[PDB]
């Protein structure tokens, strides 16, 4: 099987748990406006790769991984696009002890064999919520969040060390109703380990400029402390380990 | 710098 990659931080710390070597896979279905890889979309480009070729370099990092208590990302555009070549990805890292970190959007559409596969193989799924609100969902990211939060149901329903990433960007997922729609939702489930916060930040924006594209956050500015703190308190009261 | 790939 044959693997399409953007490209690969041989150790990078804000990818996951510890320092970790992160794979960033060719591709995605999604817009959402905030992309920092517009460049990672396309389905052509990218170089080709062999699990033997990943590993001839993921091991040579073994040391920065235990230390760190760190392991391998796969992330990009959409991993589970891949999901045949992921999976094997990570049958190989178990292999060699080493911890694996799945960094989706959870956009599945068919639930294949390999899908359970992946997962039966994934240490850790940070699964991004991008808007409960679909309403927005749909204008902020190009496609309803249905096909994710059902991919969310699916995990907690097999008990996945779930990690729930949310991008507070100004106007769009910073409103208190979003935060507690995400706090409810995930409040069900007890697989969820933590909420990430992230910050927007213009970054990435070159790569739509670069491609013709007008990058519409254009003057967004990012969030204030002052919007993270309370979003975070409105996510604390439902109980999780809420950590930005 | 969470998922920015260069
Ligand atoms: C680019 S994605 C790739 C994996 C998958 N496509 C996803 O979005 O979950 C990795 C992380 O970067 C976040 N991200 C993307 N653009 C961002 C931005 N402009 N500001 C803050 N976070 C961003 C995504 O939400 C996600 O948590
Ligand atoms: S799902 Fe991730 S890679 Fe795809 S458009 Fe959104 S931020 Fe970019
Ligand atoms: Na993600």
């Amino acid at each position: 099987v044959i693997g399409r990659i953007h490209s690969f931080e041989s150790c990078g710390t804000v990818d996951g748990p510890g320092i970790r070597f992160i794979t960033f896979f060719q591709g995605c279905l999604m817009r959402c406006l905030y992309c920092h890889n517009r460049d990672t979309w396309d389905t052509h480009g990218g170089k080709e790769v062999t699990v033997e070729d990943l590993m001839k370099e993921v091991v040579t990092y073994r040391h920065f991984m235990n230390a760190s208590g760190g392991g391998v990302t796969a992330s990009g555009g959409e991993a589970i696009l891949q999901a045949e070549f992921v999976r094997d990805w990570f049958r190989a890292c178990k292999k060699e002890g080493i911890h694996t970190c799945l960094d989706t959007n959870g956009f599945v559409r068919r639930y294949d064999p390999v899908i359970d596969e992946l997962l039966e193989v994934t240490d850790l799924v940070m699964l991004d919520l991008k808007q409960m609100n679909d309403e927005i969902h749909q204008n902020l990211v190009g496609v309803s969040n249905h096909r994710t939060l059902e991919f969310a149901k699916y995990l907690a329903n097999k008990n996945v060390k779930v990690w729930i990433r949310y991008v507070v960007v100004p106007g769009w997922s910073d409103d208190d109703d979003s935060a507690h729609r995400l706090g409810e939702f995930t409040r069900d489930m007890g697989n969820v380990e933590k909420i990430e916060l992230l910050p927007y930040h213009e970054l990435g924006k070159h790569k739509w400029v670069a491609m013709g594209e007008e990058y519409k956050l254009d003057g967004v500015k990012p969030p204030k402390k002052e919007t993270m703190e309370r979003v975070k308190g409105i996510l604390e009261q439902y109980g999780h380990k809420v950590m930005f | 710098v969470s998922g920015y790939a260069v």
